[PDB]
RNA sequence: GGAAUACUGCCAGCUGGGACUGAGGACUGCGACGUAAGUCAAGGAUGCUGGCAUAAUGGUUAUAUGCCGCCCGUCUUGAAA
RNA sequence: AAAUAUGUAAGAAGUCCUUGUUACUUAAUUGAACGUGGACAUUUGAAUGAAGAGCUUUUAGUGGGCCAUUUUUGGUAAGCAGAACUGGCGAUGCGGGAUGAACCGAACGUAGAGUUAAGGUGCCGGAAUACACGCUCAUCAGACACCACAAAAGGUGUUAG
RNA sequence: GCCCUGAAAAUGGAUGGCGCUCAAGCGUGUUACCUAUACUCUACCGUCAGGGUUGAUAUGAUGCCCUGACGAGUAGGCAGG
RNA sequence: GGUUGCGGCCAUAUCUACCAGAAAGCACCGUUUCCCGUCCGAUCAACUGUAGUUAAGCUGGUAAGAGCCUGACCGAGUAGUGUAGUGGGUGACCAUACGCGAAACUCAGGUGCUGCAAUCU
């Protein structure tokens, strides 16, 4: 009959990258982790301890613990129509600072300072995003770039 | 035809008037609904839902609850509303003066109230006193202390009483509730 | 006789008529599964600092 | 897809800091409306050159009228097609007044002889043929003749009403 | 209001004259606004649109 | 908010019609959805 | 070289014919035209004329005519079966 | 190594400065947590929408499903059996497909006027025996998605290349 | 490409039928026209929502009045009769 | 700039072959009383820095060098793919419309960068 183990399904997903086999380099021992962080799943099945199911596989959320050798994170999980909170200790191979969250502190700050200098100028700021707007208008010149005129080709077996 | 988005044809989930028909809370009710309208004041709004409310919602006010709510800072002058009834309590001993507008007192609170030299009022005397309920102090009774609401969400580790109709050793507390017993809860 | 066996079929219609709507966050979280000496610790800290906060209203 | 104009589209792909001023490529295309036409250039160039619309823009549309729309002309016309069984390059000759009056019967052939629909034709370019007897194909060439004359027998002429108190004749 | 669209429009004609008059091509802004009427009836549609 | 304030406009079906054999296909393609640009005047002139 | 015309688009440009509707019920509003008093097509029709009395008209009913209309109830993915 | 699908973020529960608490932690008032006091509200930190948001209790029916496009497994195949996402039928009339559960259009209070959809306009039947360029003659022509089948292979028929 | 051969089944029969051959057939283009319980505007019924109003002043305050939107339904729930 | 110790990233750093290297460093290198380990002072331990050498290690150069890295309208807007039609085709399958977009290929360039501390003609 059927099979559904705890790591049924994972051949490739839990696989090391090519030429990526072996010792897990220092760096990763080296990061620190605090309550609170964003840290982003990911197994290094080359540790077997401490390690994410594999729904987790690929899903980003909140430490909530610290501990001598993992981290305790949590996840909002579907189950159902509504999501249940679930808490995960993963050791630190399996783990990962968000590098997101990163981009948007270093903007909170961006923020700030433009706000200051704009205070200390008493001007108006404009600190939020705008998308990518239509385009205005352009004159093309032609000066040697003069039109090249383009036709359709012929049909041609190259076999 | 239309895409809606919404259930069509819903109704606000809320009393409008309250499920009694008893004819004096009517009237009460006909008195703040011309004070809610035609005043400002969020007393008369709030003490207007309040009248609607089921007899669940009401729970009683006791007047320790009275006594300890007139301790608060800048509160001892107030004059506390009870969209409800009062009820008496033997646990405090001094109990101060003022005035509590209620929709009923037993008998004990009365006279605790009274004894004390304060004031019973009805809700029409409030109003009159109080177009706009102010220096007024409303308070509510503890609603989830109810027996009922014990068995709310009762499952597996929810903390939860069971409808039980008798108790001791002997009912419901052996496989299911003790490690001893298959497993606990 | 032998019947259907499996279909995920309407599921989601079904999830989403009254369905999703997302955690329920709140500050001040369940300290659920927390270093249990850490917390133990944060409670004598917390004392410490209500205490102060406290003396300092005289 | 329909009463034909012809433009000329030029356009080119979006400035970079690298290359800003990038080369500009031009189209003449047959088209209805100028929507179909910038449509078509994008097809065509997407076919020729690594753009997508996305990467590009369209600088210029105008409109090409014919120089001498009623001089009659004997047209060159080549073409590329999908049959339902391969892929095939075609002569063919046009007798008109207008590349765009060519060309429109162009599709009007493609469509009753071999079943071509425009999405599977390619206008691969369309000519004023010079000198006459460079025209190549019969059934042009017998209007080339001098004194060209004809009649049209047995002419049917239409009724306005249901009944004729007269059996009609077919004289011109 | 009325001056205003009378003399952008007025503008924009001139500006592609004038290029042409360089040997260039002026090429109009981007539109920044559309209108969208909705055609199909309510029937059948899948979830994302 | 100018525009929200708008509610969404309530046409007819176009008096004239829709000028092809079928809606269902992009105006590229012989008629009726997608952006036909500057036709869309046309189009809701008539629906208005 | 100087025009015209087509095509496409704009006008808070002027006008003819036909059709359905006329909810509301003192006055309050926004305006327009007037030098003015006043007037008005400006928060939903008025005015003038005529026709009908054992009748014009309306309800019902029978029948004809055009088009349309399978037997209900049930179980069922599916029943006129 | 795509496309489609997929996680998180885009701030007042934020930011910065000052310096309080502890039994944790550090060589160490060092960190870690949680705080006092002080400063910063126009765009306060993309878009679009919001027909109000949040929450609690309790209880019906159901727990044979089926169909279509697309992905897809078993099978020579099946109007066969079995999965994936969505949309349908079932529970639903209406207009079109002559007919028809499921296709196309479009979803429904009682009506008037206008306009259309999908589909049509010789006659049955409302609507051009309309306009335009070709192609086709069958002693077994052909005639419209789902759809009510046709192939290999041949023709000095006729067309254009 | 069209057409022809390849092309055999049982009651009599189906491009829906008639019939149609520079089509009423096949490919393509352009206009006009017909028509749904859909869309637009209006009346009326109901449902939901928001708002006004017994301040002294005849007859319903669960009432009167103003405004916007909405209406498919088996099993089944509730309501008003 | 060299060199050493401890490193970060982990081939632009690896591989094969041939050259070249001042100074200091590093190394090889001399010894076996001692602690210590071997079948074997080879390794491992200790001792001298004394007798010797750049041979090797190591560092750098060379190479139409193997590999690795990077770029490119090189191939290719190709393959594949989201969405659309009462599109074509007996079908297999294909074209068009709004989008997204590879890999191999080819050619061009490149062959470690760097943090801390010490030391050196
Ligand atoms: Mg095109
Ligand atoms: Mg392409
Ligand atoms: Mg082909
Ligand atoms: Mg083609
Ligand atoms: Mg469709
Ligand atoms: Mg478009
Ligand atoms: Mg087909
Ligand atoms: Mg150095
Ligand atoms: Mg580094
Ligand atoms: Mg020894
Ligand atoms: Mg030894
Ligand atoms: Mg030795
Ligand atoms: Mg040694
Ligand atoms: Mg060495
Ligand atoms: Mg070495
Ligand atoms: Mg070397
Ligand atoms: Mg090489
Ligand atoms: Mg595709
Ligand atoms: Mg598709
Ligand atoms: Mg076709
Ligand atoms: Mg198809
Ligand atoms: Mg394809
Ligand atoms: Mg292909
Ligand atoms: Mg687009
Ligand atoms: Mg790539
Ligand atoms: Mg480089
Ligand atoms: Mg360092
Ligand atoms: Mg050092």
């Amino acid at each position: 009959g059927k099979s559904h183990g705890y790591r049924s399904r994972t051949r490739y997903m839990f696989q090391r990258d090519f030429r990526k086999h072996g010792a897990v380099h220092l760096s990763t021992y080296l990061k620190v982790y605090k309550v609170g962080d964003i840290v982003d799943i990911k197994a290094n099945g080359s540790i077997q301890k401490g390690m994410p199911h594999k729904f987790y596989q690929g899903k980003t959320g909140v430490v909530y613990n610290v501990t001598k050798s993992s981290v305790g994170v949590i996840i909002n999980k579907m189950v159902g129509n509504r999501y249940l909170e679930k808490r995960l200790n993963l050791r630190v191979e399996h783990i990962k600072h968000s590098k997101c969250r990163q981009e948007f502190l270093e903007r909170v700050k961006a923020n700030a300072a433009k706000r200051a200098e704009a205070k200390a100028q008493g001007v108006a700021v404009q600190l939020k995003r705008q998308p990518a707007q239509p385009r205005e208008s352009r004159i093309v010149s032609t000066e040697g770039n003069v039109p090249q005129t383009l036709a359709p080709v012929p049909y041609e077996t190259f076999i | 035809g239309i895409d809606h988005t919404s259930k069509q044809h819903k109704r606000s989930g809320h009393r409008t008037a309250p499920k009694s028909d008893n004819v004096y809370l009517k009237l009460l009710v006909k008195l703040y609904t011309f004070l809610a309208r035609r005043t400002d004041a969020p007393f008369n709004k709030v003490v207007l839902k309040a009248l609607f409310l089921s007899k669940i919602n009401r729970p009683p006010v006791s007047v320790s609850r009275i006594a300890r709510a007139l301790k608060q800072e800048g509160a001892a002058n107030k004059t506390v509303v009870v969209v409800g009834t009062v009820t008496d309590d033997a646990r405090i001993f001094e109990f101060p003066k003022t005035t509590v507008a209620a929709l009923r007192f037993t008998a004990g609170a009365r006279a605790k109230i009274v004894k004390a030299g304060g004031e019973c009022i009805t809700l029409d005397q409030l109003a009159v006193r109080a177009p706009k309920g102010q220096n007024t102090l409303i308070l509510r009774g503890p609603r989830n202390s109810r027996e009922a609401v014990r068995h709310f969400g009762m499952g597996p580790h929810k903390g939860k009483a069971p409808r039980i109709l008798s108790t001791g050793r002997k009912f419901e507390r052996a496989r299911g509730r003790r490690r001893s017993k298959g497993f606990k809860v | 006789a032998k019947s259907k066996n499996h279909t995920a079929h309407n599921q989601t219609r079904k999830a989403h008529r009254n369905g999703i709507k997302k955690p329920k966050t709140y500050k001040y979280p369940s300290l659920k599964g927390v270093d249990p000496k850490f917390r133990r610790n944060h409670k004598h800290a917390l004392h410490g600092t209500a205490k102060a906060l406290a003396a300092a209203k005289k | 897809m329909a009463h034909f104009k012809e433009y000329q589209v030029i356009g080119r792909r979006l400035p970079t800091e690298s290359v800003p001023e990038p080369k500009l490529f031009r189209m003449r295309i047959f088209a209805s409306n100028e929507v179909i036409a910038k449509s078509r250039y994008w097809y065509f160039l997407q076919k020729l050159h690594k753009v997508k619309k996305a990467s590009g823009e369209i600088v210029s549309i105008n409109q090409i009228n014919e120089a001498h729309p009623t001089k009659v002309k004997n047209f060159g016309v080549w073409v590329r097609y999908d049959s339902r069984s391969g892929t095939h390059n075609m002569y063919k000759e046009i007798r008109d007044v207008s590349r765009v009056a060519a060309v429109e019967t162009l599709y009007q052939d493609m469509a009753a002889r071999h079943r071509a629909r425009f999405r599977s034709i390619h206008i691969l370019k369309v000519a004023e043929i010079e000198k006459t007897a460079d025209v190549k194909r019969q059934y042009v060439k017998q209007f080339l003749t001098k004194d060209l004359k004809f009649p049209l027998p047995h002419r049917v002429q239409k009724s306005t009403k249901t009944f004729s108190y007269k059996r009609p004749s077919t004289f011109y | 209001y009325q001056k205003e669209y009378e003399t952008a429009e007025r503008n924009i004609i001139q500006a592609k004259r004038d290029a042409k008059a360089a040997g260039s091509y002026y090429v109009e802004a981007q539109h920044k606004l559309v209108f969208v009427v909705r055609i199909k009836g309510i029937n059948k549609i899948p979830p994302k649109p | 908010q100018a525009n929200n304030f708008l509610w969404p406009f309530k046409l007819s079906n176009p008096s004239g019609g829709w000028g092809v054999p079928r809606k269902f296909k992009h105006f590229i393609q012989g008629g009726s959805f997608g952006n036909r640009e500057e036709f869309i005047n046309k189009l809701v002139k008539s629906m208005n």
